């Protein structure tokens, strides 16, 4: 009659592991539900201990995998500190929405080797608000009249570390966008703010 | 000449100590001439101030030794587990004399004095305690073990004596504090962390130890709960938990023993399995059994009385106590014979609980009285009847 | 928390589609189903037969907001009628039968009211529970699909969320409301999860 | 002269309360006057609004007391007793009158004529608590403890007793709740969570009681399976958890025994492996045997009811009742035999369990005629067959 907690602990390397696959299965939702690319071409998994949207589009598969495992390093080296996802017009290319999500890491895990209190539980849980959170926000987000397409926009601090194919680029601000703030989450090493600007509209 | 004195203290009053006290005895000198309860006030200072005043164990130079207890209002007092699991109730802190009790110390009956024998355990106990006797020499452990089958009162006299305590030792105690050992609450899922936590609960309970002005009761119903058994098979299944949390409440009842103010209650209407841990720190060892007949008589007579008070029995009558039907001679009467017939419903009713026994009136007045008002003269033979029945139904009960 | 709704026109039929999109959007946001019944469209044994559950009580709401007004809805999770494990209020009491708006434009708004009302905030992910939704109806409207609870209340625990509106009108009476009577969903929802 | 009377207001109905009172006792008024279910009417209105109006203990000069109920439908048990938020466990959630039990009090019969007496305890209870009493002095501790030989009504018996018991008390209560522990909730693999689950599990029936409005039910089924052995003599480690938990169920009851709107309704079989403490706290025991021939007699009319209602004995016949079997003094003629040779069979059916006597008939006609279409009284003998028959099984397992 006995039973035992056994805490496995966290690293800089899971906390990047387990936030990219966050922004794997957030970005591929997103870009599901608005409309952005062919919702009936996806299909759904298991993950978080939940229902997910997943793409088939190879291209942008093997893409946002870069993008993640690349990520994973810049977390491995807290080298990102903004990701955004701007989305725009397609010929026009006017940006409509732009979901901001600003980045935390940990620079004491340098010498951060013994783990931190946190759980697979709670982080877990807390992506799952991430998530249930995005998804509701589709209810307000005012309609695309039309269809659209999107950029991907970073802030590195570092002009340093840039592998090759990425190129520097612009702000892409929007004139007239209202910007709303959704929940925060961390991993005690990273955190990532989150809030999307979108188009206000023209007319109420 | 020692009479101690009641003096109920409102939650509603504004009153002081100087104030009651020569308000209280100017009312005693007034009238200064059995046990009494003044309670139909004259005087208007005590009128707004006071709800009651009695005494229970015809003369007037006794030592009058006024006791003034304002019976408080809480309840409880959440003190969750300090580990985890939310919203487990750990702890339920009892306020002391607050009106859960009030005049519950008129339960029990055992004529040998068996209550003053409990009652001036702790009494005794203080005044050794603090006029400078030495520890190293002479010692006991301020457990109390109650003792006796179940339906019997334990728990509630545990809780009586409490409160007659407090409005004993005013005079040294301001307030002090009952404490509920909710048990089965005390162990834990896991393996260790359950002995581990009865230290915290004993810290909570050095708490109110520290407080000189408070008086520290602990209670601890069930104590099996705590101590399982050192005698079973090696089956135990959860020995490193069960028997080591066991003697880990032995240490604390150990450490504890050193203080002069704190009192362990402890029952068992379960004594078989008692662990010889407890039974050795050997407290009183108070024995009890069931009501005696003069005890389900008296009963019986305060059930009446609240009965009348509240008038479900209408019109309103005289009752006696064996003192006076024995000086009597039992002479057969029209007056006498509804107590006669009283102390026969006893005589009989002997051999059973007395929660089972103030189960009795009201429980009659359901089944044979079938009425919203009723009297005596057949109310008795029913509460009779329904005592046969409960007779017969512990028989019917294989 | 209590959180009400600001609209600057009034409404009828919008009500109607308030209360399916609030009720859907929420038994989505506790994890009742694993998409929002919006998307839900794909896929077509418990996820089939549940959502046809829903369905059905999607239906029959619209037919009871058509025949008659609301001035409260009530959605349940566990407990029972008469005591949830948790509950959600969604008041209509403010609105009379006018507008020229878009009705997607005040369930966006309210949306955008709800996600800056911050509701949903329980890390907590609770089970796969039970779930009933309850609201007022005309004292005589011979409804037949819901059933009324003559002796029913408001119970007062696990307030998760009463949401309210205004449509910005100046002052209404209370007995164009006192005698209407709570009607209660006569099959509990259940939702399912993998 | 009080005669209740069962308002059924069809759920279907909506009208409010009020017009119906009014219609009632205009019937009444019509009639003016044995105890009767009326269903067919004259005015529309109740026609509509009403389902069944029926009376149990003619004459109508009397006080009339209406009491409308509305039926309700699902059983949900939805109940967490999350002790890590992943548990399934068993503690059904009755919201109270509903269509589980509508016309199951009109049928569980008892020789004592347990139920009149069962009934108005709770009648007692506002009527007699309510006058502000000292609970104090008088408790009640709410907690019924029928028993008897397994399938003999007792379960089924208390479910109908709250069931008619929430109809009469309305009033008084907006309504009320049953809540049905099943103690293969309450064991665990684990030592020390028994004590929690138990804690928890009142806690939530804690929160019933909260509200003043409602009327709690706690039907325990098997209380033995808590007491097993609280006090007995075998290895130590399953009454090491077995005790841990009776000792946290006894200070819970002790506990709620504080709100004058909780009813436990308790249960066992043979079980004489019962208890020492439940056997205290047993304000009301009951025995309940099988039944007498009387009470047989009345069942098998209510099954013949049933069969000739349904048209599943097409050819309707005429029966009798004891009372009226015997105002001819069971004198012969080809009218009544038929009843008397029922009669015979109930002289040959006691020494049975109740539950296995309302099965009889749909075993007989399952078993013995294969013909949806049947005469009664051809029906009886190979009815008798199958009794016979269930006399042989019993014989060969034992
Ligand atoms: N002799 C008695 N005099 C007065 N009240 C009694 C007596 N015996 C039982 N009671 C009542 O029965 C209840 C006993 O309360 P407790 O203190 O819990 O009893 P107990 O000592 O715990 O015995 P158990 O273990 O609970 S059966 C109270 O309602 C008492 O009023
Ligand atoms: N005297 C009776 N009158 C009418 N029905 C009865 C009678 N005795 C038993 N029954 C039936 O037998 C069944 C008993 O259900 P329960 O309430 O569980 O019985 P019980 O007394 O609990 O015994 P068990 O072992 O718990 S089933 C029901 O279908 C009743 O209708």
């Amino acid at each position: 009659a006995l039973q035992l907690s056994r805490e496995q602990g966290i690293t800089l390397r899971g906390s990047a592991e387990i936030v990219a696959e966050f922004f794997s299965f957030g970005i591929n939702s997103i870009l599901y539900q608005r409309g952005i690319y062919p919702s009936e071409t996806f299909t759904r998994v298991q993950k978080y201990g939940l229902t997910l949207l997943v793409t088939t589009d190879l291209e942008l598969i093997k893409y946002l995998n870069n993008v993640v495992e690349q990520l994973k390093d810049w977390l491995y080296k807290c080298s990102v500190q903004k990701l955004v996802v701007v989305i725009s017009n397609i010929e026009s290319g006017e940006v409509l929405e732009r979901w901001q999500f600003d980045i935390e890491c940990d620079k004491t895990a340098k010498d951060d080797s013994a783990p931190r209190e946190k759980s697979q539980k709670a982080i877990q849980d807390e992506i799952r608000s991430v998530i249930r959170q995005i998804t509701a926000t589709v209810t307000f987000l005012p309609l695309l009249e039309v269809s659209c397409s999107f950029d991907l926009l970073i802030y590195t601090d570092k002009d340093l570390v840039v592998p090759e194919k990425w190129e520097e680029s612009g702000p892409q601000f929007i004139t007239n966008s209202e910007e709303v703030r959704l929940r925060s989450f961390t991993t005690t090493i990273h955190k990532v703010n989150s809030m999307v600007a979108y188009k206000i509209p023209v007319n109420d | 000449p020692t009479v101690h004195v009641e003096v109920h203290q409102r939650g509603s009053s504004t009153a002081k100590k100087e104030d009651i006290n020569l308000s209280v005895r100017k009312l005693l000198n007034r009238h200064n001439i059995g046990d009494y309860t003044w309670t139909e006030f004259d005087e208007p200072f005590l009128t707004r101030n006071v709800q009651s005043v009695s005494i229970i164990d015809d003369l007037s130079a006794c030592t009058v030794a006024l006791h003034i207890f304002q019976l408080n209002e809480d309840g409880p007092s959440s003190e969750n587990l300090e580990e985890e699991t939310e919203n487990i109730i750990a702890a339920n802190h009892w306020v002391l004399p607050a009106a859960e009790f009030h005049g519950l110390w008129d339960s029990l009956v055992y004529d040998v004095e068996v209550k003053s024998h409990l009652l001036d355990y702790v009494m005794t106990t203080l005044l050794f305690s603090d006029k400078n006797v030495n520890s190293n020499l002479i010692t006991w452990n301020r457990v109390v073990l109650l003792h006796g089958p179940p339906g019997t009162g334990k728990t509630s006299l545990c809780k009586a004596l409490a409160q007659k305590l407090t409005i004993r030792l005013s005079s040294r105690y301001r307030y002090g504090q009952l404490i509920e050992i909710n048990s089965h609450s005390l162990f834990s899922k896991w393996f260790s962390e359950s002995g581990k936590l009865v230290t915290k609960m004993f810290q909570k309970i050095q708490d109110l130890i520290d407080d000189k002005d408070a008086l520290v009761f602990v209670l601890i119903d069930q104590v099996e709960s705590l101590t399982a058994a050192r005698n079973a098979c090696r089956a135990g299944t959860e020995p490193s938990d069960a028997i080591r949390v066991v003697n880990a409440v032995l240490t604390q009842i150990d450490q504890i023993k050193r203080h002069s103010n704190v009192v362990i209650l402890t029952t068992s209407n379960i004594t078989e399995k008692i662990d010889v841990a407890f039974v050795d720190r050997a407290d009183i060892k108070q024995y009890i059994g069931p009501p005696s007949a003069a005890a389900i008589f008296k009963i019986y007579l305060s059930c009446l009385e609240e009965l009348m008070k509240c008038q479900i029995i209408y019109p309103r009558q005289q009752l006696l106590t064996l003192r006076e039907l024995e000086m009597i001679g039992f002479i057969e009467n029209n007056v006498s014979k509804l107590s006669l017939l009283l102390n026969d419903i006893s005589r009989k009713s002997e051999g059973l609980s007395g929660r089972v026994l103030r189960k009795l009136p009201f429980l009659a007045h359901a089944l044979y009285v079938q009425a919203p008002t009723v009297t005596i003269e057949g109310f008795l033979q029913a509460l009779s009847l329904a005592v046969d029945k409960q007779f017969e139904e512990r028989k019917k009960l294989a | 928390c209590m959180v009400p709704v600001v609209f600057p026109g009034p409404v009828q039929e919008g009500c109607c589609q308030f209360t399916c999109e609030l009720l859907k959007h929420i038994m989505y946001q506790r994890q009742q189903l694993p998409l929002p019944y919006e998307q839900l469209k794909h896929f077509y044994r418990k996820c089939q037969q549940a959502l046809a559950e829903l369905e059905s009580v999607l239906s029959h709401l619209e037919d009871f907001f058509a025949r008659t007004l609301v001035p409260r809805v009530l959605i349940l999770l566990g407990g029972n009628a008469l005591s949830p494990k948790e509950f959600y209020e969604l008041d209509l009491s403010l609105l009379a039968p006018d507008q020229s708006l878009s009705t997607a434009a005040c369930l966006r708004r309210l949306f955008r009211a709800i996600f800056m009302a911050d509701a949903f905030s329980e890390l907590q992910a609770p089970p796969l529970m039970g779930t009933v939704v309850m609201a007022q109806g005309h004292r005589n409207c011979g409804e037949d699909w819901f059933r009324p609870k003559l002796n029913y209340r408001v119970p007062s625990r696990g307030h998760k969320l009463t949401v309210t509106l205004s449509c910005g009108r100046p002052s209404i009476r209370t007995t164009a409301w006192e005698d209407y009577i709570w009607f209660q969903a006569p099959v509990t929802f259940k939702g399912f999860r993998e």
